[PDB]
Protein backbone atom coordinates (compact mmCIF):
# COMPACT_ATOMS: atom_id res chain seq x y z
CA UNK A 1 0.00 0.00 0.00
CA UNK A 2 2.89 2.64 0.86
CA UNK A 3 4.29 1.47 -2.21
CA UNK A 4 1.50 3.55 -4.05
CA UNK A 5 0.93 7.56 -3.06
CA UNK A 6 2.59 7.07 0.11
CA UNK A 7 -0.68 4.54 1.45
CA UNK A 8 -2.09 7.73 1.73
CA UNK A 9 0.00 9.04 4.89
CA UNK A 10 1.09 12.68 5.21
CA UNK A 11 4.29 11.73 6.16
CA UNK A 12 5.29 7.71 7.19
CA UNK A 13 3.76 4.40 6.06
CA UNK A 14 4.30 0.96 7.72
CA UNK A 15 2.65 -2.28 5.97
CA UNK A 16 1.16 -5.10 8.05
CA UNK A 17 -0.39 -8.88 7.76
CA UNK A 18 -2.02 -8.78 4.00
CA UNK A 19 -3.50 -5.27 3.21
CA UNK A 20 -3.36 -3.67 6.87
CA UNK A 21 -1.58 0.01 6.44
CA UNK A 22 -0.82 2.13 8.93
CA UNK A 23 0.33 5.76 8.91
CA UNK A 24 2.39 7.35 11.71
CA UNK A 25 4.33 11.08 12.12
CA UNK A 26 7.69 12.15 13.25
CA UNK A 27 8.62 13.56 16.23
CA UNK A 28 6.90 16.33 17.18
CA UNK A 29 3.64 15.16 15.57
CA UNK A 30 0.58 13.44 16.55
CA UNK A 31 -1.96 11.44 13.85
CA UNK A 32 -5.07 12.92 13.47
CA UNK A 33 -8.09 10.23 13.85
CA UNK A 34 -8.45 10.42 9.63
CA UNK A 35 -5.31 7.79 9.96
CA UNK A 36 -3.24 9.77 7.70
CA UNK A 37 -3.07 13.80 8.46
CA UNK A 38 -0.24 15.19 10.91
CA UNK A 39 -0.48 17.72 13.42
CA UNK A 40 1.93 19.55 15.40
CA UNK A 41 2.31 18.96 19.35
CA UNK A 42 4.85 21.16 19.49
CA UNK A 43 5.88 25.20 18.70
CA UNK A 44 8.41 24.58 16.58
CA UNK A 45 7.68 21.51 14.55
CA UNK A 46 10.42 20.50 12.20
CA UNK A 47 10.12 21.00 8.43
CA UNK A 48 7.46 24.13 9.30
CA UNK A 49 8.62 27.79 8.69
CA UNK A 50 7.27 30.03 11.63
CA UNK A 51 7.13 32.95 9.68
CA UNK A 52 4.82 31.66 6.75
CA UNK A 53 2.85 29.47 9.15
CA UNK A 54 2.09 32.53 10.88
CA UNK A 55 0.22 34.09 8.07
CA UNK B 1 24.70 29.32 -4.72
CA UNK B 2 25.26 30.66 -8.66
CA UNK B 3 21.54 31.52 -10.30
CA UNK B 4 19.63 32.08 -6.84
CA UNK B 5 17.91 34.47 -5.01
CA UNK B 6 18.47 35.87 -1.50
CA UNK B 7 16.78 33.50 1.31
CA UNK B 8 14.30 35.93 2.88
CA UNK B 9 15.48 35.91 6.26
CA UNK B 10 13.99 33.05 8.41
CA UNK B 11 12.47 30.90 5.40
CA UNK B 12 15.85 28.42 5.48
CA UNK B 13 15.91 28.43 9.02
CA UNK B 14 17.65 24.97 9.89
CA UNK B 15 20.33 26.41 7.67
CA UNK B 16 23.68 26.36 9.25
CA UNK B 17 27.02 28.10 8.73
CA UNK B 18 30.35 26.53 10.01
CA UNK B 19 33.08 28.47 10.28
CA UNK B 20 36.71 27.95 11.79
CA UNK B 21 38.76 30.08 13.78
CA UNK B 22 35.95 32.90 12.69
CA UNK B 23 36.17 31.94 8.88
CA UNK B 24 33.69 30.78 6.50
CA UNK B 25 33.95 26.55 6.28
CA UNK B 26 30.91 25.10 5.53
CA UNK B 27 27.07 25.06 5.84
CA UNK B 28 25.05 21.99 7.45
CA UNK B 29 21.76 21.31 8.10
CA UNK B 30 20.05 21.36 11.85
CA UNK B 31 17.91 17.99 12.21
CA UNK B 32 17.07 18.71 16.24
CA UNK B 33 18.27 21.06 18.85
CA UNK B 34 21.72 18.97 19.05
CA UNK B 35 22.63 17.40 15.94
CA UNK B 36 23.71 19.19 12.52
CA UNK B 37 24.06 16.85 8.99
CA UNK B 38 27.04 18.76 6.90
CA UNK B 39 29.69 17.15 4.62
CA UNK B 40 32.37 14.92 5.71
CA UNK B 41 34.59 16.59 2.54
CA UNK B 42 34.42 19.98 5.03
CA UNK B 43 36.77 18.45 7.76
CA UNK B 44 39.41 17.05 5.76
CA UNK B 45 42.18 20.13 6.52
CA UNK B 46 41.03 20.99 9.63
CA UNK B 47 43.60 20.97 12.50
CA UNK B 48 42.13 23.51 14.96
CA UNK B 49 38.86 20.54 16.06
CA UNK B 50 38.28 23.34 19.09
CA UNK B 51 37.77 26.28 16.77
CA UNK B 52 34.62 24.71 15.27
CA UNK B 53 31.57 26.87 15.15
CA UNK B 54 27.93 26.06 13.88
CA UNK B 55 26.12 29.39 13.62
CA UNK B 56 21.93 28.96 13.68
CA UNK B 57 19.46 31.71 12.42
CA UNK B 58 22.16 33.49 10.44
CA UNK B 59 21.40 35.55 7.50
CA UNK B 60 23.47 38.66 6.65
CA UNK B 61 27.14 38.05 7.34
CA UNK B 62 27.93 41.95 7.82
CA UNK B 63 25.12 42.35 10.72
CA UNK B 64 24.35 41.14 14.06
CA UNK B 65 20.83 41.44 14.51
CA UNK B 66 20.37 39.13 17.75
CA UNK B 67 18.49 36.10 16.07
CA UNK B 68 21.97 34.34 15.83
CA UNK B 69 23.29 31.34 18.06
CA UNK B 70 26.59 30.00 17.92
CA UNK B 71 27.84 26.79 19.45
CA UNK B 72 30.73 24.68 19.75
CA UNK B 73 31.20 21.93 17.52
CA UNK B 74 31.78 18.72 20.39
CA UNK B 75 31.84 16.07 18.06
CA UNK B 76 32.60 15.63 13.96
CA UNK B 77 31.40 12.07 13.28
CA UNK B 78 32.40 10.57 9.63
CA UNK B 79 31.61 6.96 8.15
CA UNK B 80 34.37 4.14 8.03
CA UNK B 81 33.66 4.16 4.11
CA UNK B 82 34.61 7.92 3.39
CA UNK B 83 38.46 8.27 2.31
CA UNK B 84 39.71 12.29 2.58
CA UNK B 85 40.39 13.43 -1.01
CA UNK B 86 37.35 11.71 -2.68
CA UNK B 87 34.04 12.15 -3.31
CA UNK B 88 31.97 8.90 -2.03
CA UNK B 89 30.37 8.58 1.59
CA UNK B 90 30.20 12.46 1.66
CA UNK B 91 28.47 13.02 5.07
CA UNK B 92 29.33 14.15 8.82
CA UNK B 93 27.31 14.17 11.77
CA UNK B 94 28.04 17.52 14.17
CA UNK B 95 26.65 17.41 17.73
CA UNK B 96 26.53 20.49 19.58
CA UNK B 97 27.75 21.27 22.84
CA UNK B 98 24.98 22.62 24.11
CA UNK B 99 21.61 22.48 22.27
CA UNK B 100 20.60 25.79 20.12
CA UNK B 101 16.98 27.78 21.20
CA UNK B 102 14.17 26.93 18.26
CA UNK B 103 12.85 30.31 17.59
CA UNK B 104 11.34 31.78 14.30
CA UNK B 105 14.91 31.80 12.99
CA UNK B 106 15.89 28.05 14.19
CA UNK B 107 13.60 25.30 13.46
CA UNK B 108 14.94 22.00 12.65
CA UNK B 109 14.65 20.10 8.81
CA UNK B 110 12.70 16.59 9.43
CA UNK B 111 15.55 13.59 8.91
CA UNK B 112 12.52 11.36 7.04
CA UNK B 113 12.73 7.41 7.44
CA UNK B 114 14.35 5.76 4.27
CA UNK B 115 11.47 4.11 3.07
CA UNK B 116 9.28 7.13 2.98
CA UNK B 117 12.33 9.14 1.32
CA UNK B 118 13.24 6.66 -1.37
CA UNK B 119 9.78 5.26 -2.31
CA UNK B 120 8.28 9.16 -2.37
CA UNK B 121 11.06 11.79 -1.49
CA UNK B 122 13.04 10.75 -4.34
CA UNK B 123 10.65 11.79 -6.67
CA UNK B 124 9.62 15.22 -6.05
CA UNK B 125 11.41 16.88 -8.97
CA UNK B 126 12.09 20.35 -6.99
CA UNK B 127 13.98 21.21 -4.15
CA UNK B 128 15.57 24.26 -2.44
CA UNK B 129 19.48 24.53 -2.15
CA UNK B 130 21.15 26.79 0.31
CA UNK B 131 24.05 28.68 1.47
CA UNK B 132 26.67 31.37 1.15
CA UNK B 133 29.00 30.10 -1.03
CA UNK B 134 30.36 32.07 -4.27
CA UNK B 135 27.44 33.82 -6.11
CA UNK B 136 29.45 32.73 -9.70
CA UNK B 137 32.34 30.04 -10.64
CA UNK B 138 35.87 32.17 -9.30
CA UNK B 139 33.36 34.86 -7.41
CA UNK B 140 32.74 36.44 -4.39
CA UNK B 141 30.92 34.61 -1.93
CA UNK B 142 27.70 36.08 -0.94
CA UNK B 143 26.98 38.19 2.32
CA UNK B 144 23.17 37.18 2.65
CA UNK B 145 21.77 33.36 2.72
CA UNK B 146 21.10 32.09 -1.19
CA UNK B 147 18.37 29.48 -2.40
CA UNK B 148 17.90 27.65 -5.52
CA UNK B 149 15.21 25.57 -6.57
CA UNK B 150 16.71 22.64 -8.68
CA UNK B 151 15.54 19.62 -10.65
CA UNK B 152 16.80 16.41 -9.13
CA UNK B 153 17.56 13.38 -12.40
CA UNK B 154 17.54 9.88 -12.55
CA UNK B 155 21.85 8.42 -12.41
CA UNK B 156 20.67 6.85 -15.79
CA UNK B 157 19.98 10.40 -17.38
CA UNK B 158 21.85 12.78 -15.49
CA UNK B 159 25.08 10.49 -17.16
CA UNK B 160 23.96 10.69 -20.27
CA UNK B 161 22.65 14.22 -20.45
CA UNK B 162 26.45 14.95 -19.11
CA UNK B 163 29.45 16.09 -21.48
CA UNK B 164 31.99 12.93 -20.84
CA UNK B 165 35.03 13.85 -19.18
CA UNK B 166 38.12 12.19 -18.16
CA UNK B 167 39.32 11.45 -14.31
CA UNK B 168 35.60 12.57 -13.74
CA UNK B 169 34.30 10.75 -10.28
CA UNK B 170 31.79 8.24 -10.83
CA UNK B 171 28.09 8.82 -9.59
CA UNK B 172 27.65 5.74 -6.76
CA UNK B 173 24.39 4.88 -5.10
CA UNK B 174 25.46 7.48 -1.90
CA UNK B 175 24.87 10.47 -4.56
CA UNK B 176 22.23 11.75 -6.58
CA UNK B 177 22.28 15.00 -9.41
CA UNK B 178 20.71 17.54 -9.47
CA UNK B 179 20.53 21.20 -10.93
CA UNK B 180 21.12 22.37 -14.92
CA UNK B 181 23.43 21.69 -17.20
CA UNK B 182 23.15 25.52 -18.78
CA UNK B 183 26.39 26.72 -16.96
CA UNK B 184 22.88 29.38 -15.20
CA UNK B 185 22.04 27.61 -11.94
CA UNK B 186 23.80 25.72 -9.36
CA UNK B 187 25.10 25.18 -5.81
CA UNK B 188 29.04 25.70 -5.35
CA UNK B 189 32.10 24.90 -3.47
CA UNK B 190 31.17 26.91 -0.68
CA UNK B 191 27.68 25.86 -0.18
CA UNK B 192 29.31 22.24 0.60
CA UNK B 193 27.45 20.54 3.35
CA UNK B 194 24.20 22.63 3.14
CA UNK B 195 20.85 21.15 2.64
CA UNK B 196 18.98 19.93 -0.66
CA UNK B 197 15.25 21.03 0.99
CA UNK B 198 12.17 18.73 -0.37
CA UNK B 199 8.61 19.87 0.23
CA UNK B 200 6.02 17.14 1.27
CA UNK B 201 2.56 17.46 2.10
CA UNK B 202 3.13 20.49 3.92
CA UNK B 203 6.12 20.06 5.88
CA UNK B 204 10.20 19.94 4.42
CA UNK B 205 12.61 17.16 4.86
CA UNK B 206 16.50 16.35 4.34
CA UNK B 207 17.18 14.15 0.95
CA UNK B 208 20.96 15.39 -0.03
CA UNK B 209 23.55 17.28 0.95
CA UNK B 210 25.84 19.37 -1.45
CA UNK B 211 28.59 17.49 -2.09
CA UNK B 212 30.74 17.98 -5.73
CA UNK B 213 30.67 18.53 -9.53
CA UNK B 214 33.25 19.71 -11.99
CA UNK B 215 33.39 23.03 -11.42
CA UNK B 216 30.35 25.54 -10.26
CA UNK B 217 27.67 26.12 -12.89
CA UNK B 218 29.93 24.83 -15.78
CA UNK B 219 27.94 23.74 -19.08
CA UNK B 220 26.96 19.95 -19.68
CA UNK B 221 27.29 19.21 -16.04
CA UNK B 222 25.51 19.26 -13.06
CA UNK B 223 25.88 19.26 -9.39
CA UNK B 224 26.13 16.06 -7.02
CA UNK B 225 24.86 15.66 -3.98
CA UNK B 226 25.15 13.19 -0.96
CA UNK B 227 21.63 10.31 -1.06
CA UNK B 228 21.07 11.09 2.68
CA UNK B 229 18.16 8.53 2.57
CA UNK B 230 21.23 5.90 2.17
CA UNK B 231 22.57 6.97 5.68
CA UNK B 232 19.15 7.39 8.07
CA UNK B 233 20.36 4.10 10.07
CA UNK B 234 23.62 5.43 10.55
CA UNK B 235 22.35 8.95 11.44
CA UNK B 236 19.66 7.26 13.72
CA UNK B 237 21.94 4.56 15.87
CA UNK B 238 24.59 7.65 16.66
CA UNK B 239 21.66 9.96 17.90
CA UNK B 240 20.93 7.32 20.04
CA UNK B 241 24.68 7.04 21.03
CA UNK B 242 26.55 8.57 24.13
CA UNK B 243 29.14 11.41 23.56
CA UNK B 244 33.24 9.99 23.44
CA UNK B 245 36.16 11.77 24.29
CA UNK B 246 37.70 13.57 20.97
CA UNK B 247 36.16 15.98 18.35
CA UNK B 248 36.59 13.38 15.23
CA UNK B 249 34.86 10.26 15.85
CA UNK B 250 34.89 7.88 12.64
CA UNK B 251 32.02 5.12 12.82
CA UNK B 252 31.27 1.98 10.72
CA UNK B 253 29.21 1.88 7.76
CA UNK B 254 26.77 0.48 7.43
C1 LIG C 1 38.19 15.23 -4.69
O1 LIG C 1 37.84 15.66 -3.35
C2 LIG C 1 37.89 16.98 -3.12
O2 LIG C 1 38.06 17.82 -3.98
N1 LIG C 1 37.80 17.20 -1.78
C3 LIG C 1 37.67 18.45 -1.12
C4 LIG C 1 37.95 18.46 0.24
C5 LIG C 1 37.97 19.65 0.95
C6 LIG C 1 37.70 20.85 0.30
S1 LIG C 1 37.84 22.28 1.36
O3 LIG C 1 38.86 21.98 2.33
O4 LIG C 1 38.00 23.46 0.55
C7 LIG C 1 36.27 22.42 2.25
C8 LIG C 1 36.39 23.55 3.26
C9 LIG C 1 35.06 22.58 1.35
C10 LIG C 1 37.40 20.89 -1.07
C11 LIG C 1 37.11 22.15 -1.86
C12 LIG C 1 38.36 22.82 -2.43
C13 LIG C 1 38.46 22.25 -3.84
C14 LIG C 1 37.04 22.02 -4.31
N2 LIG C 1 36.27 21.91 -3.06
C15 LIG C 1 34.97 21.63 -2.90
O5 LIG C 1 34.45 21.62 -1.81
C16 LIG C 1 34.07 21.39 -4.13
N3 LIG C 1 32.67 21.49 -3.75
C17 LIG C 1 31.59 21.61 -4.62
C18 LIG C 1 30.30 21.44 -4.11
C19 LIG C 1 29.21 21.44 -4.96
C20 LIG C 1 29.37 21.61 -6.33
C21 LIG C 1 30.66 21.83 -6.85
C22 LIG C 1 31.76 21.84 -5.98
C23 LIG C 1 30.88 21.98 -8.31
O6 LIG C 1 32.00 22.00 -8.81
N4 LIG C 1 29.78 22.09 -9.06
C24 LIG C 1 28.42 22.14 -8.58
C25 LIG C 1 28.20 21.43 -7.26
C26 LIG C 1 34.41 20.03 -4.73
C27 LIG C 1 34.71 19.89 -6.09
C28 LIG C 1 35.02 18.66 -6.64
C29 LIG C 1 35.05 17.53 -5.82
O7 LIG C 1 35.43 16.28 -6.22
C30 LIG C 1 35.70 16.05 -7.60
C31 LIG C 1 34.71 17.65 -4.44
O8 LIG C 1 34.65 16.47 -3.74
C32 LIG C 1 34.34 16.53 -2.34
C33 LIG C 1 34.41 18.90 -3.92
C34 LIG C 1 37.40 19.66 -1.75
CA1 LIG D 1 24.00 38.21 10.87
Amino acid sequence: ICVNENGGCEQYCSDHTGTKRSCRCHEGYSLLADGVSCTPTVEYPCGKIPILEKR
Amino acid sequence: IVGGKVCPKGECPWQVLLLVNGAQLCGGTLINTIWVVSAAHCFDKIKNWRNLIAVLGEHDLSEHDGDEQSRRVAQVIIPSTYVPGTTNHDIALLRLHQPVVLTDHVVPLCLPERTFSERTLAFVRFSLVSGWGQLLDRGATALELMVLNVPRLMTQDCLQQSRKVGDSPNITEYMFCAGYSDGSKDSCKGDSGGPHATHYRGTWYLTGIVSWGQGCATVGHFGVYTRVSQYIEWLQKLMRSEPRPGVLLRAPFP
